[PDB]
């Protein structure tokens, strides 16, 4: 799988969760920002690695990173 | 699963041998009326008035399809993972609430309590199992 | 090909064949400027009338040139 | 003459000002080399 | 001297003219409230006195150098992580 | 609903206010630049009128005004060419001696040494020899002096200014509504009748009264000054009747159908004029008369305000069948609501037509003294083949833009478009198979020939003296064309072209046209052509069928037509967009058409063109070496590229030296493309970071921040320079060889 | 390294024949390199095999075309 990390510079604008085409991301409660929410990545086995989440992230030098790793059938996006 | 398969004449874009061997997916939704949508595999299909059930090769197909079911204001779409053992698991939404909304009972996964310029150097973590992003 | 009244009557016969087909199978033969009679014309517009006679001239010129090329007329 | 204000803003735009300025520069060099050609070097007294 | 020394002096004077006029224009427009719009649309009332003034770029450059106004400090301008 | 004129009066005020506002048309560009990406986006989005507005009526008004602007610039170009023929030309010296004066416009001003380009082009004149064939066109128009060219160029300037005023007028004063444009039946009737048929009929009138008498007096060889002005063929009818005795009967055999009286000037002679090597002007006049009558008749098919005729919708809906579902139901709404769909069809078929025009004009040379001018024959062929290839790739681009933007699944539901979408994997995998098959059995035969010839085994080659591959079907078709006069075409005297058969026609000692024999080398190169076209079709059709979705990226139409990728995931998804398929297909279009024009050049110089002996022996330019050297890659390297580029690299210090300069400059631009093609923008942005540091240090950093080109722009610049460099290389090579040997 | 070996080769190929004047007069512009080095010296190479026969330079001609093919497959 790939690895999707979240750092504490998150501001909880939910844009990475909306950008994700495979439901890797979700918003969890928090007290570290004004929006009172972080991103979290529980379904990283479904990460294709397309980095739409990083494109959607607005904080300067991203609060979400994808570290590409071992390739599986799901991460290669293969329908066969 | 319950639902009527949407009306179209078939395509070469549909399910291949991966469905019978390792993984198959399915999306169900209920529609107020019969209307034409676009299949993820290419082509026009008609959804039924009432519940539907369309099988798909990948999870991303159902998320693209449920993304264009937002444009018809259909927001009760569910996605199921189907293994060749007959084992059907319900994946999206997994909590019951769409992941854009915060629901309680959700725990942080893969959170790092630091900013990203505060990762260790790769030489500091060399010849061990850990990566620089791991905690 | 010198002009003779056989050429005239074959042009008139082609006009009659074309107005026959134009009465039998035109989808909209009654356009806005109608003929003053509309009983010897079968019920037409003036554009449907001169469409039928123009196609009769197509057929008649093709007929008389083909029959002159054979040797009949 | 408010349209002429817009015209002088159009002349001030980068491609138009560049083509006018470089046409003047190319004209200076071309009209110099019509009259004084073949200067491989500066001749000394 | 006419092979390379005379054209060297001539080029360096004209090139310093062009560069000094461009530096003076960019520094003059960074205070006028919308800088990026004035880079694609030239202020002729700012640029043309600068291109007239640019004949004395060596004296202006030496006075810019000795007063510490030619360069910015290394702590004032952005870098990347080492 | 009826076809009528409804017009908004004064939609848009004429003012210079928005000329001071760059990028006023986009709402995101109107905010002004922050980076230099803004500057490139201003040009990429300038004619993308779907991004300007969402309303189809204002889009259509913009398109209709921009067409008049384009017609203005094309008429300025054409009146400029006619003005150069009027003023800076040896046209009057060329009329007196068409076989020994080389056609020239474009005198070069004497500055830094460049007057060496004013060559001795004959006729007491110095200038650049032209290969565009304007001399032959004005010759076939019957123009005898410079003053008629001045009148034509002044009229072209008036007509260009009139188009430019019409474009101002129909966007600012009187602009048509949406339903004025959607009268496609009215527009087809008017184009087929007036723009094609009435135009071809008026041109037949000119050919009968002006072009054919003047060119007949030229072929008799009178003088350029003793041939009278062409209004003295209308006023003094005896000058026609001395030449063409069918005018003595007047217009009465036209209306009484005694059309055989007009057989003096409405012939069906078939072949070429033996004096000029061109087509017979009576054949050309008769052609335009027939074509005009057919077009006038054809433009009455479609229903307009008077009931009779056709609905194109009702025609398209009836052409269904058992294999294709609903058939063409819905294709009318595609072509009447999407300008990109129309531009796809017209661009594809206009490019296909220009390739047909290029194949027709070499083999049936229309213009007087065109066929003996081997430079013009090479250049107009290759020019129109390149215009064809570019327009075809454009049709593929706009088919894909239709599929991303304007495709509606509700309109296109179980019709032929919806059914080709739903089996796109079968189409593309069989085309993949076809392309691999054609590659192996076209190029691998050349590799076999290379290896057998290098291994000292020429008895094992695929050639005419070894294992043979004869083109039996094309030889059969050419036999049917040779035997057509008197047989299947009884009223033709000579065959349509001499390329099929009929014998050598010599004009001025040189071959105008002779039979083009087909053998194993011709078999091989036609399958090279089949291969390279099928691969180009694979790339473009794949980009059109997969523009909205594939197995890999389902929501591809949400990402747009033109986007770089969808990230390094799914293995890496670079260049999945339809734009990127147009990008990749431009190279294969280049590959295909370069081999087409090389085939043409070497087949004609080896087997057609050349000098005719007084006995009747044809001695070709490269001496018949196509049969044994065009079958290996070493032969095409040596005997074509190495041997014929002797004239572009030995060209310095002469009149053809600009061709050698263009040869090296084009190799430069070609190689310079590869920096953009082989790299990506992360490198270039990181280099710009250190250069921006050195500007921040000396207080010269611009507020419009420097950015490396976008991934799409880097690909676009790379393919634009690759095409520009390669085509300009072949241009300079062709020009410098064929202005020297032919 | 292509520039340095083209230079080495064309200069020495002038020396080895007794014609330094070809290099000294023709290497100041790029058509001299193109013509007098790429075009002029590849003549006997591409005649290593031809429609008339074969000599001992046919491996190098075949390799020459081979290298064009591998480079372009890149
Ligand atoms: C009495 C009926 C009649 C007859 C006997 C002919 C006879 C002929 N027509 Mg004709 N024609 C007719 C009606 C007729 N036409 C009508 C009604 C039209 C209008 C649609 C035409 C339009 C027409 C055209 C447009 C042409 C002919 C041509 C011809 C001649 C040769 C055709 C051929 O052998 O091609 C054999 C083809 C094999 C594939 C032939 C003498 C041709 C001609 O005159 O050539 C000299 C020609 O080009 N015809
Ligand atoms: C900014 C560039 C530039 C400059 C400095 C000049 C300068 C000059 N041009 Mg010139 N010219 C230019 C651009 C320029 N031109 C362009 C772009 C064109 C093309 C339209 C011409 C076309 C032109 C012609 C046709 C002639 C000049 C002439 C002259 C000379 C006029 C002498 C006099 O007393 O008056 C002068 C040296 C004249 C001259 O002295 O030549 C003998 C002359 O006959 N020029
Ligand atoms: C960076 C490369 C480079 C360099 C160093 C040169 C240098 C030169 N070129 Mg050259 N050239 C180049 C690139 C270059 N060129 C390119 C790329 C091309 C192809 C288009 C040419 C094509 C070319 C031609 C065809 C000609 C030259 C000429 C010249 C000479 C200039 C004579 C002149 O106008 O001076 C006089 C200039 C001035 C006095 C400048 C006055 C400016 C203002 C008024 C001064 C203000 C005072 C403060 C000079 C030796 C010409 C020559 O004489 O050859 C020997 C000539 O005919 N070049
Ligand atoms: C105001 C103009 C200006 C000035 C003073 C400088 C100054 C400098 N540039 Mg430069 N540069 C500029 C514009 C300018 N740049 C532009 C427009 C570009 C994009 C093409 C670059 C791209 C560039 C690169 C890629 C590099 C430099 C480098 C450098 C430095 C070394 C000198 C050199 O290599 O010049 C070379 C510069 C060029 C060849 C650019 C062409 C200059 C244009 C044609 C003139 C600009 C004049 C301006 C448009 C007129 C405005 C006047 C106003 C009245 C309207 C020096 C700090 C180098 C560096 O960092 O070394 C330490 C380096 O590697 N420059
Ligand atoms: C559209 C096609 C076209 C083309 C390619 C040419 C090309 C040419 N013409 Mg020409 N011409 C054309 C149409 C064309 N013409 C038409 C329609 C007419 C009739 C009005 C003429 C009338 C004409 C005459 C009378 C002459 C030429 C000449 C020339 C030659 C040199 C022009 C030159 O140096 O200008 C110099 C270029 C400039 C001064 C550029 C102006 C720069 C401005 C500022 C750009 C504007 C941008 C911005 C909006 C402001 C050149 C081969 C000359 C001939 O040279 O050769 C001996 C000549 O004497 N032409
Ligand atoms: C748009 C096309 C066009 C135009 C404007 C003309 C114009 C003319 N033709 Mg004409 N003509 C044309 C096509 C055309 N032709 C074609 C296609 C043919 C072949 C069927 C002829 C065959 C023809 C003949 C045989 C004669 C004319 C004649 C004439 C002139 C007088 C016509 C008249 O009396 O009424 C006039 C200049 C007459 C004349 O005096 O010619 C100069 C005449 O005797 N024409
Ligand atoms: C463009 C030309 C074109 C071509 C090449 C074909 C080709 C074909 N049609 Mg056809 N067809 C066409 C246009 C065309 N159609 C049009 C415009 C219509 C009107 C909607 C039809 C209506 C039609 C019917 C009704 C049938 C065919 C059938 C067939 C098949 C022939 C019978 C056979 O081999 O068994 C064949 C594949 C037959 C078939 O095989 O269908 C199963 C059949 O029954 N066609
Ligand atoms: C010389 C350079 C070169 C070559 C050989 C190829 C080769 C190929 N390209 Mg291509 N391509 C190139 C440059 C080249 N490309 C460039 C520069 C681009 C950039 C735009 C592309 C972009 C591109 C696209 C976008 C597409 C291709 C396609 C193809 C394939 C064509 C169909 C086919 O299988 O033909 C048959 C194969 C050949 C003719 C190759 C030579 C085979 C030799 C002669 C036979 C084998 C010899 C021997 C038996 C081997 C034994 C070795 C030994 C160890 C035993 C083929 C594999 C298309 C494709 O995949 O369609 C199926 C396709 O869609 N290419
Ligand atoms: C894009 C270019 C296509 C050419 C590719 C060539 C081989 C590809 C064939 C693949 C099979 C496709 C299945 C078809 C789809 C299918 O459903 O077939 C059925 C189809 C008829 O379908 P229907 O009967 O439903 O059609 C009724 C309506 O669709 C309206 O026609 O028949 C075909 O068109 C077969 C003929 C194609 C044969 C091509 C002939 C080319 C003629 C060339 C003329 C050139 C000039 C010659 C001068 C000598
Ligand atoms: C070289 C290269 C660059 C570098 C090129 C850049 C940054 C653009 C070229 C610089 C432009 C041409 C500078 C223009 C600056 C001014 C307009 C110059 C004005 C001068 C006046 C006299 C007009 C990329 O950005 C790139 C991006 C993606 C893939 C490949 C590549 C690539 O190969
Ligand atoms: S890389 Fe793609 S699949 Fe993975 S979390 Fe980001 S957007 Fe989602
Ligand atoms: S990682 Fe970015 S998009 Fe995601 S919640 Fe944080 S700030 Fe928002
Ligand atoms: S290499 Fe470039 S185009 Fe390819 S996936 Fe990465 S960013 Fe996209």
């Amino acid at each position: 799988s790939h690895t999707v990390k979240i750092y504490d510079t998150c501001i909880g604008c939910t844009q990475c969760v909306r950008a994700c085409p495979t439901d890797v991301l979700e918003m969890v409660p928090w007290d570290g920002c004004k929006a009172a929410q972080v991103a979290s990545s529980p379904r990283t086995e479904d990460c294709v690695g397309c980095k739409r989440c990083e494109t959607a992230c607005p904080t300067d030098f991203l609060s979400i990173r994808v570290y590409l790793g071992a390739e599986t059938t799901r991460s290669m996006g293969l329908a066969y | 699963l319950s639902g009527k398969t949407p009306l179209f004449a078939g395509s070469t874009g549909g399910l291949l041998t991966k469905a019978v061997e390792e993984e198959k997916y399915a999306i169900t939704w209920t529609s107020p009326k019969a209307q034409v949508f676009e299949l993820p595999t290419g082509g026009a299909a008609t959804m039924h008035e009432g519940e539907n059930l369309l099988y798909i090769a990948r999870k991303e197909y159902g998320i693209a399809l449920g993304g264009q079911l937002r444009k018809f204001k259909i927001t009760n779409y569910k996605i199921y993972r189907i293994l060749p053992s007959g084992e059907t698991t319900f994946i999206h939404p997994a909590d019951g609430v769409f992941p854009e909304k915060v629901n309680a009972g959700r725990e942080k996964v893969r959170f790092n309590a630091r900013s990203i310029g505060e990762n260790p150097n790769p030489s500091q973590v060399k010849f061990s199992g850990k990566a620089t992003y791991d905690a | 090909l010198e002009w003779s009244p056989t050429v005239g009557i074959i042009m008139v016969i082609a006009n009659v064949i074309a107005i026959t087909f134009g009465r039998q199978t035109i989808k909209y033969p009654s356009a806005e400027p109608a003929l003053p009679s509309a009983k010897f014309f079968g019920g037409f517009g003036a554009p449907a009338l001169l469409a039928t006679t123009a196609f009769g001239h197509i057929l008649g010129v093709g007929l008389v040139l083909g029959l002159h090329n054979l040797g009949r007329i | 003459a408010d349209q002429s204000s817009y015209l002088i803003k159009f002349i001030s735009t980068a491609p138009v000002a560049a083509t006018i300025w470089l046409t003047i520069t190319a004209g200076i060099l071309i009209e110099f080399n019509r009259f004084f050609p073949d200067l491989l070097f500066h001749p000394l007294p | 001297a006419g092979d390379f020394l005379i054209p060297s002096i001539l080029f360096l004077y004209i090139a310093g003219w062009i560069g000094w006029v461009g530096r003076a224009y960019l520094q003059a427009i960074k205070k006028d409230s919308d800088t990026e719009q004035k880079e694609i649309q030239l202020d002729l009332g700012i640029a043309l006195p600068i291109i007239a003034t640019g004949f004395a770029w060596p004296a202006a450059a030496v006075k810019e150098l000795l007063s510490g106004e030619l360069t910015a400090k290394d702590s004032e301008i952005t870098v990347s992580p080492r | 609903k009826k076809a009528r004129v409804i017009v908004d009066k004064d939609p848009v005020p004429t003012s210079f206010e928005k000329w001071a506002q760059p990028g006023h048309f986009d709402r995101t560009l109107a905010r002004g630049p922050k980076t230099t990406t803004w500057i490139w986006n201003l040009h990429a989005l300038a004619h993308d009128f779907d991004t300007h507005t969402s309303d189809l009526e204002d889009i259509s008004r913009k398109i209709f005004a921009a067409h008049f602007g384009h017609l203005a610039v094309v008429t300025i170009w054409l009146s400029g060419m006619i003005f150069h023929g009027a003023k800076f030309s040896n046209y009057e010296a060329w009329l007196s001696d068409p076989l020994n004066v080389r056609p020239s416009a474009q005198v070069v001003w004497p500055i830094v040494g460049q007057d060496i380009l004013n060559g001795d082009v004959g006729g007491g004149f110095h200038g650049i020899q032209i290969t565009s064939g304007l001399f032959q066109v004005w010759r076939g128009w019957g123009i005898t002096n410079s003053f008629q060219l001045y009148c034509t160029a002044i009229g072209g300037l008036v007509l260009a200014g009139l188009f430019l005023f019409a474009g101002w007028f129909h966007y600012h004063k009187r602009a048509p509504k949406l339903e004025w444009f959607q009268n496609v039946e009215s527009m087809l009737n008017h184009h087929l009748q007036v723009l094609l048929g009435c135009g071809s009929l008026g041109w037949a009138g000119h050919l009968i009264h002006v072009s054919a008498p003047i060119n007949k007096l030229m072929d008799a060889g009178v003088a350029v000054k003793d041939i009278p002005l062409p209004h003295e063929f209308i006023l003094n009818k005896s000058l026609l009747i001395d030449l063409f005795p069918g005018f003595a009967a007047g217009l009465t055999p036209f209306f009484t159908l005694n059309w055989g009286q007009y057989a003096d000037f409405l012939t069906f002679k078939g072949g070429l004029n033996p004096v000029t090597g061109g087509l017979w002007m009576t054949d050309i006049a008769h052609h335009h008369l027939a074509i005009a009558v057919v077009f006038i008749i054809a433009g009455h098919q479609y229903r307009t305000n008077w009931g009779i005729g056709h609905s194109i919708k009702e025609i398209l809906e009836n052409h269904k069948g058992p294999f294709t579902g609903e058939g063409h139901k819905g294709l009318y709404e595609n072509l009447t609501t999407s300008w990109h769909a129309q531009l796809a069809t017209n661009l594809a078929f206009l490019g296909s037509l220009t390739i047909i025009i290029a194949h027709h004009m070499y083999a049936m040379p229309p213009y007087p003294y065109l066929a003996t001018d081997y430079a013009t024959q090479l250049c107009i062929f290759t020019h129109h083949i390149w215009i064809g290839g570019f327009l075809i790739v454009g049709g593929a681009a706009h088919a894909a833009i239709f599929m991303v933007r304007d495709y509606d699944p509700v309109v296109n539901q179980n019709n032929v478009l919806d059914r080709v979408i739903r089996h796109r994997d079968a189409i593309i995998s069989h085309l993949n198979w076809v392309c691999i098959f054609l590659g192996f059995h076209s190029f691998g035969l050349y590799i076999h020939n290379d290896t057998m010839r290098a291994l000292g085994r020429p008895q094992d080659m695929f050639s005419d003296t070894a294992i043979q591959l004869q083109p039996v079907f094309a030889q059969w078709v050419q036999n049917l064309h040779t035997l057509a006069p008197g047989g299947t075409a009884p009223n033709a005297l000579e065959p349509v072209s001499y390329a099929f058969g009929g014998g050598v026609l010599a004009v001025g000692g040189k071959v105008a046209m002779m039979p083009i024999a087909l053998g194993t080398a011709d078999f091989l190169i036609h399958h090279i052509h089949a291969f390279t076209i099928h691969v180009t079709v694979l790339i473009l059709l794949k980009g059109v069928l997969f523009a909205r979705s594939s197995r890999l990226i389902p929501d591809k139409a949400n990402l747009g037509f033109r986007f770089p990728c969808d990230g390094p995931g799914r293995g890496g998804t670079c260049q999945v967009s339809g734009w990127d398929h147009v990008f990749l297909g431009l190279f294969w279009m280049y590959n295909s058409l370069s081999i087409v024009i090389f085939h043409f050049s070497w087949k004609m110089q080896s087997d057609v063109w050349g000098t005719v002996d007084a006995a009747g022996n044809v001695s070709h330019i490269t001496g018949g070496n196509f049969a044994q050297s065009a079958i290996t890659i070493n032969g095409w390297l040596r005997d074509f590229l190495w041997a014929q580029a002797s004239q572009v690299i030995n060209s310095y210090g002469s009149a053809l030296s600009a061709y050698g300069l263009m040869f090296l400059g084009a190799h430069f631009v070609w190689a310079f493309s590869l920096m953009f093609l082989f790299s990506g923008r992360g490198y270039w942005q990181e280099l710009i970071e250190s250069i921006v540091w050195a500007h921040n240090k000396l207080k010269v950093a611009p507020a419009i921040q420097p950015r490396a080109l976008s991934i799409t722009q880097g690909r676009a610049v790379g393919v634009a320079h690759y095409l520009l460099g390669g085509i300009a290389t072949t241009w300079a090579f062709f020009h410098a060889h064929i202005l020297s040997v032919g | 390294v292509g520039w340095v070996t083209f230079y080495w080769h064309w200069k020495h190929l002038g020396i080895w024949q007794g014609n330094v004047a070809q290099f000294n007069e023709n290497s100041t512009y790029l058509m001299g390199w193109f013509r007098d080095y790429l075009w002029a010296n590849s003549a006997q190479l591409i005649n290593g095999y031809n429609p008339y026969g074969v000599n001992n330079l046919s491996v190098w001609a075949w390799m020459f075309l081979f290298g064009h093919l591998v480079w372009a497959t890149g």
